[PDB]
RNA sequence: CUCAUGUUGCCAGCACGUUAUGGUGGGGACUCGUGAGAGACUGCCGGGGUCAACUCGGAGGAAGGUGGGGAUGACGUCAAGUCAUCAUGCCCCUUAUGUCCAGGGCUUCACACAUGCUACAAUGGCCGGUACAAAGGGCUGCGAUGCCGUGAGGUGGAGCGAAUCCUUUCAAAGCCGGUCUCAGUUCGGAUCGGGGUCUGCAACUCGACCCCGUGAAGUCGGAGUCGCUAGUAAUCGCAGAUCAGCAACGCU
C-alpha cells in the first residue's frame, strides 16, 4: 500500500447470539474451508461452557477477552548495530485478533483429546486467569516494561 | 516348485 | 562446515584432466579460508569450439550460496588456468566486499 | 402471475412469490431439508427480517446449478427483486443494504506458467 | 525428420491396410470366444509367422510433411510448429487466438 | 488372551485383534467371523475358550500361519535367488525388484541416507 | 503377465528347434535371440544361449525356471560398484 | 403433417446467418411451413501449444476452432419445395444435415 | 437489462402415463441457449483545486471512478537459446559418419541437487444412508440395460457423428447415523511374497489395475527460504489432449 490502505470487511452478525466476534472467531479457527464444521464445533463448546457454568457463554467470553486483551504490543526494528524492539500501542480491532489467535493457537496443543473440549476449557480458564494465552499476555507485558526507555521514538 | 499344477492352471 | 563446501566440478564436452580437479578444489578451498557460510558451489568448465574464435575460447559460470545472498562470477579466457583465476578473483571481490557489508 | 430470478456463480433459481405462509418449497422439500445450515437460513430470511414480513409470503422455486451457498445469495437476491416488484417502497432500504447487488465475484480463468490462477512454483534462484 | 523414416512409416502403413485389414484381425475374433481352437490353434504361431509389421502398435503419427515426430494434433495431422505458423498466417477453417 | 502366538489384545474388536497375526488382515478376519457366527464388536475380556476353539479350528483347517508363511516367503526368495534370477539378484544387492528408481530415491531398501 | 486364456508366448523359432532336438531325443546347445519366450519343463536337459545386447551367454535350463522368461537369467546390465 | 429437419453448421457466423436468411425466404416463396433458425449453443474444440523450439514450455498459445450450429425445422414438405431447397449453391464455409 | 425468439433444452397455467422418470401431447410464461443493442462517461449534486488539470465526499445504478480478468510484448540488450521442428551459407562422409535388420539401453546408482504428491492424525480414519455443478470428449469410436465374477473386468450390443445416446436424470469434500479414544494406533502407506485381469505379435530387463498377505521410515520439522490481497489463498474431485496400453501425482 505505497498508494494507501483499502477498507476491512463487513463482518456478519451472529444467526444465534448477537454478536460479530463470534464469526470472528469460526473464520479465525477456520481450517480448510469448512465453516460449518468450525460453526458447529463451536457452538457445541458455547452450549458446553453453558452446562458448566449455568449461563450465557458469551459474558464469560467477553471477561475472557478482558483478561487476555492488551493495548499494547512490540514493534521491532533495526538501528544502529543493534536492532531494538519498541512498545507500541495496538488498537482494538488488531488487539482482538491477535488476542483470538493467541487463545486458539494455544489450545490446539491441549490435552483434552478433542479440539471442542481443548477450546471451551481454554476459554473457562481464560476467564478464570489461567490459560497459557493469559501467560503470554503477560509476557508481553513484560517485555514491554522491559524496554519502555524506547518510547521517546515515538513509532 | 509344483510347476506339473502350474502347467495345469496354466494348460 | 570446513568439508560442507559442497564441490561440484564439471565440464560438458572438455578434456578434463583430473589435475584440473585438484586446481579447482584447491582453489575453491582458497576461499573456504576466509569465509564461512558456505553451502553450494555449482561450478562448470564449457567450450564453444567454434572456428576462428572471438579471442574467448573457454568459459565459466560460478555461483554459490550464502546465508541469503547468493554470489555469481562469470569469466572467460583461452585455457583453464585463467578461467578459474580470473572467477576466483572476481569471486574475492565479491565476498570482500560481502564481508564488509556483513556487519 | 409473479416470476422473477437470481444468479449467484451458476446458481440460477427461478421463484414464484406467494402471497401465503412462510411455507417454503426447495424441489418437493423445506429449507431445514434442504439446506441444513443455519447460516444458509440466516441469508436466505433477512429480507423477511428488513421488511417484517416473516410468515405473509409463500415460496415455490426451482434449484438449478451452482451450490448451497451460491443458490442461497442467488435466492435471496430473486426473493429482493420479487419484493421490489410487489412494492418499490422497500428499494431504498434494501441498497442501503445491499441486499440486491448481483455478487459480481465469479471466478478466475486458470492461468498458464503456474500450478492454478496465481500460485506460482517454488522460485529458487539455483 | 529424415526422408527414410517418413517412407517407412508410410510403407508401414500400406502393409497394415494389406493385412491388419483381415489377417491380422480374423484370429482375433478366433482368440476372444471360449470356443476356439487356442486348445490346439497355433493360430498364436501363424500370428507369429506374420510380419511384426502386421500391427499398428509399430506405426508413429509423424507430422505429414515435417514429420516431428513428437507433439503431433490428431485433428490437424500437423505438428505444434506448423500449426503455429499456418493458424498464425490464417490459412485454417475458423482457427484463431482464443479467450475466455 | 493366547492363540497359535499373539498374545492378544483387550480393548480391540475382533476385526482388529485378529489382524495382529502374521496371516491376518481386515478382511480375513470378517471372513473368519462371518464364517464362525460371532459377533465382531466384542472384547477380549468378554470372550470364551469354545469360540476360540472354534476360531482355532477354522484358520488352521483353512488357513496358514507364522511359521508356513515365513518359511514360505523364504522359499520362494531363496529360490529365485539361488536359480540365478534377476529379482534375486536385486534381493542380494538389498535393492528394489519391481522396476523402481535406483538413483534417487530407494532409501526403504538401501537404508537410511548415510552420506558419501 | 501373458494370461491364462491366451496361452503363454513359446515362439515359433525355438519351439521348431526343440521339436528337432526331441524328435532326435539327443540335447545339445542352442542360440537363441528371444527374451521374451517364456518356458516349458520341456527344456530342463535342453541348454540354451541367449544375448546380452553384446555377446551370448550358453545357460543351462532347471525345473523350478520355468513360468519366467530367459531375459531374467540373461544378465544385461554389469554394475560393479564404485 | 410431416417434418424434415435440417441441421447446419459452419464456422463463421456471418455465412450461417446469410444462408439461414436466403433459404428462409426459398421456403417463404411456396408456402412451405417455417420453425426458423433456432439456436443451438457453439462448441469450442481448444488445442493448446507452446509457442517456440525446444524449450520455453511456460511461454504458450491457445486456439479455438468454434462451430456454430442451427436448426431450421421445415414443416409442409411440399415435393416441389423440396425439389426447390435441394438445389441451391451457398458459400463453402456450411455444410448441411438434410434429415 | 430490452426485442425476437422454441429443439436435442425449459416446461408455469393445462391434460394424459404414474413407477424410473416432463414420461407424452401441449405454452414461450420464467430460465434458457445465440444473435442484434442501449447501458458508465468524473455523465450528474456538492466541497477543494492557476478554476486548469485533477482529486474528497453524494445520488442513482448491477457495476463508479484505468467494474474485474484475458489477449496484445515500444526501441533494444543479454554474441541468451534453437544448424535436431523447418530452411539455410561454408567445410567433412560416401562403400560409409549413410542405410535395412534382431537384441539391449536411454528406467544402471556408493551419492548430491531441484520441482511435487500422499503422510506424521480426532477439524481425524472406518462402515452405512441421503442432495445440488459446470465443463468438455465419442465411428470401424463411445458403450449401459440382464447377469457372472470380491473386483479389476467379463461375452452382449441397444443408442449415438451426438443440448437426443454413452457420458448415472453427470461427482466429491459436505449433512445425518454408529464405532474407534491420542496410539508408532482401525495412523500411515512404502517395501516385499503370492494369485489374477486387460492392451499389445510381444509385459524379464521395463507397463497399469485388482484381490490376499506383508505393514517399514515418518510424531509438523535448522540455519534460511517460496508463494498469495478476493471468490484470491488453502482443500476435495472431475475432465481433455499426446495415448493401442501406461509411469498422468505431471500439463492444460
Amino acid at each position: 500500500p505505497r498508494k494507501g490502505p483499502a477498507p476491512k470487511r463487513p463482518l456478519v452478525n451472529d444467526p444465534v447470539y448477537g454478536s460479530q466476534l463470534v464469526t470472528q472467531l469460526v473464520n479465525k479457527v477456520l481450517l480448510e474451508g469448512k465453516k460449518s464444521l468450525a460453526e458447529r464445533i463451536v457452538y457445541g463448546a458455547l452450549e458446553q461452557a453453558r452446562e458448566k457454568t449455568g449461563t450465557d457463554p458469551v459474558v464469560t467470553l467477553k471477561r475472557a477477552l478482558d483478561n487476555v486483551k492488551p493495548a499494547l504490543e512490540v514493534r521491532s526494528r533495526r538501528v544502529g548495530g543493534a536492532t531494538y524492539q519498541v512498545p507500541v500501542e495496538v488498537r482494538p480491532d488488531r488487539s482482538t485478533t491477535l488476542a483470538l489467535r493467541w487463545l486458539v493457537n494455544f489450545s490446539r496443543q491441549r490435552r483434552e483429546k478433542t479440539m471442542v473440549e481443548r477450546l471451551a476449557n481454554e476459554i473457562l480458564d481464560a476467564s478464570n486467569g489461567l490459560g497459557a494465552s493469559v501467560k503470554r499476555r503477560e509476557d508481553t507485558h513484560k517485555m514491554a516494561e522491559a524496554n519502555r526507555a524506547f518510547a521517546h521514538y515515538r513509532w | 516348485g509344483q510347476v506339473e499344477k502350474f502347467r495345469r492352471r496354466y494348460g | 562446515e570446513r568439508p560442507h563446501a559442497e564441490v561440484v566440478v564439471k565440464g560438458r564436452n572438455v578434456e578434463v584432466p583430473d589435475h584440473f580437479r585438484t586446481y579447482v578444489s584447491e582453489k575453491l578451498s582458497r576461499l573456504e579460508r576466509f569465509d564461512k557460510t558456505i553451502y553450494l558451489f555449482d561450478v562448470e568448465l564449457d567450450h564453444e569450439r567454434n572456428r576462428r574464435q572471438r579471442k574467448n575460447c573457454q568459459h565459466v559460470e560460478i555461483t554459490a550460496r550464502g546465508r541469503g545472498p547468493v554470489v555469481r562470477g562469470e569469466a572467460c579466457a583461452d585455457s583453464f588456468y585463467t578461467a578459474f583465476e580470473s572467477a576466483v578473483q572476481k569471486l574475492e571481490g565479491r565476498l570482500r566486499r560481502a564481508k564488509d557489508r556483513r556487519k | 402471475p409473479i416470476q422473477t430470478v437470481g444468479r449467484r456463480k451458476e446458481a440460477v433459481v427461478r421463484v414464484r412469490l406467494v402471497p401465503g405462509t412462510g411455507q417454503f418449497n426447495l424441489d418437493g422439500r423445506t429449507l431445514e431439508n434442504y439446506f441444513p445450515n443455519k447460516v444458509h437460513q440466516q441469508l436466505i430470511k433477512a429480507p423477511l427480517v428488513t421488511v417484517d414480513r416473516v410468515d405473509q409470503f409463500d415460496i415455490y422455486a426451482h434449484l438449478d446449478g451452482g451450490g448451497p451457498s451460491g443458490q442461497a445469495g442467488a435466492l435471496r437476491l430473486a426473493i429482493a427483486r420479487a419484493l421490489i416488484l410487489v412494492q418499490p417502497e422497500d428499494r431504498p432500504a434494501l441498497k442501503k443494504a445491499g441486499f440486491l447487488t448481483r455478487d459480481p465475484r465469479a471466478i478466475e480463468r486458470k492461468k498458464y506458467g503456474l500450478k492454478k490462477a496465481r500460485k506460482a512454483p517454488q522460485y529458487s534462484k539455483r | 525428420a529424415k526422408k527414410s523414416k517418413i517412407v517407412k512409416n508410410e510403407q508401414r502403413r500400406e502393409l497394415v491396410q494389406r493385412y491388419a485389414e483381415r489377417r491380422a484381425e480374423l484370429k482375433r475374433t478366433i482368440r476372444d470366444p471360449a470356443s476356439s481352437p487356442e486348445r490346439r490353434a497355433a493360430a498364436v504361431s501363424a500370428l507369429q509367422r506374420l510380419p511384426r509389421d502386421s500391427s499398428p502398435v509399430r506405426l508413429r503419427n509423424r507430422d505429414v510433411v515435417d514429420g516431428r515426430p513428437r507433439g503431433h494434433l490428431r485433428k490437424f495431422g500437423l505438428s505444434r510448429v506448423r500449426v503455429r505458423e499456418m493458424a498464425h498466417r490464417g490459412e485454417l477453417p475458423g482457427v484463431r487466438k482464443a479467450s475466455w | 488372551a493366547r492363540l497359535v502366538g499373539v498374545d492378544l489384545p483387550r480393548d480391540k474388536r475382533m476385526e482388529i485383534a485378529l489382524t495382529y497375526i502374521y496371516g491376518i488382515g481386515r478382511t480375513r478376519s470378517n471372513e473368519i467371523l462371518a464364517a464362525t457366527g460371532i459377533d465382531k464388536n466384542m472384547r477380549t475380556k468378554d470372550l470364551t475358550d469354545d469360540q476360540v476353539t472354534v476360531l482355532r479350528d477354522y484358520i488352521e483347517g483353512n488357513l496358514k500361519v507364522e511359521g508356513d508363511l515365513r518359511r514360505e516367503v523364504q522359499a520362494d526368495i531363496r529360490r529365485k535367488i539361488e536359480i540365478g534370477c534377476y529379482q534375486g539378484l536385486r534381493h542380494r544387492r538389498g535393492l528394489p525388484v519391481r522396476g523402481q528408481r535406483t538413483k534417487t530415491n530407494a532409501r526403504t531398501r538401501k537404508g537410511p541416507k548415510r552420506t558419501i | 503377465p501373458r494370461s491364462l486364456k491366451k496361452g503363454p508366448f513359446v515362439d515359433d523359432h525355438l519351439l521348431k528347434k526343440v521339436d528337432v532336438q526331441n524328435e532326435k531325443n539327443t540335447k545339445q546347445v542352442i542360440k537363441t535371440w528371444s527374451r521374451r519366450s517364456t518356458i516349458i519343463p520341456d527344456f530342463i536337459g535342453h541348454t540354451f544361449a541367449v544375448h546380452d545386447g553384446r555377446k551370448h551367454v550358453p545357460v543351462f535350463v532347471t525345473e523350478a525356471m520355468v513360468g519366467h522368461k530367459l531375459g531374467e537369467f540373461a544378465p544385461t546390465r554389469t554394475f560393479k560398484g564404485h | 403433417g410431416q417434418k424434415i429437419r435440417i441441421r447446419l453448421k459452419a464456422y463463421d457466423h456471418e455465412a450461417i446467418d446469410a444462408s439461414a436468411r436466403k433459404i428462409v425466404e426459398t421456403v417463404t416463396r411456396t408456402g412451405a411451413s417455417v420453425v426458423g433458425p433456432v439456436p443451438l449453443p457453439t462448441e469450442k474444440n481448444v488445442y493448446c501449444v507452446i509457442r517456440s523450439p525446444h524449450k520455453y514450455k511456460d511461454s504458450r498459445e491457445h486456439f479455438e476452432m468454434r462451430t456454430h450450429k442451427r436448426l431450421i425445422d421445415i414443416l409442409d414438405p411440399t415435393p416441389k419445395t423440396v425439389d426447390a431447397l435441394m438445389r441451391i449453391d451457398l458459400p463453402a464455409s456450411v455444410d448441411v444435415n438434410i434429415q
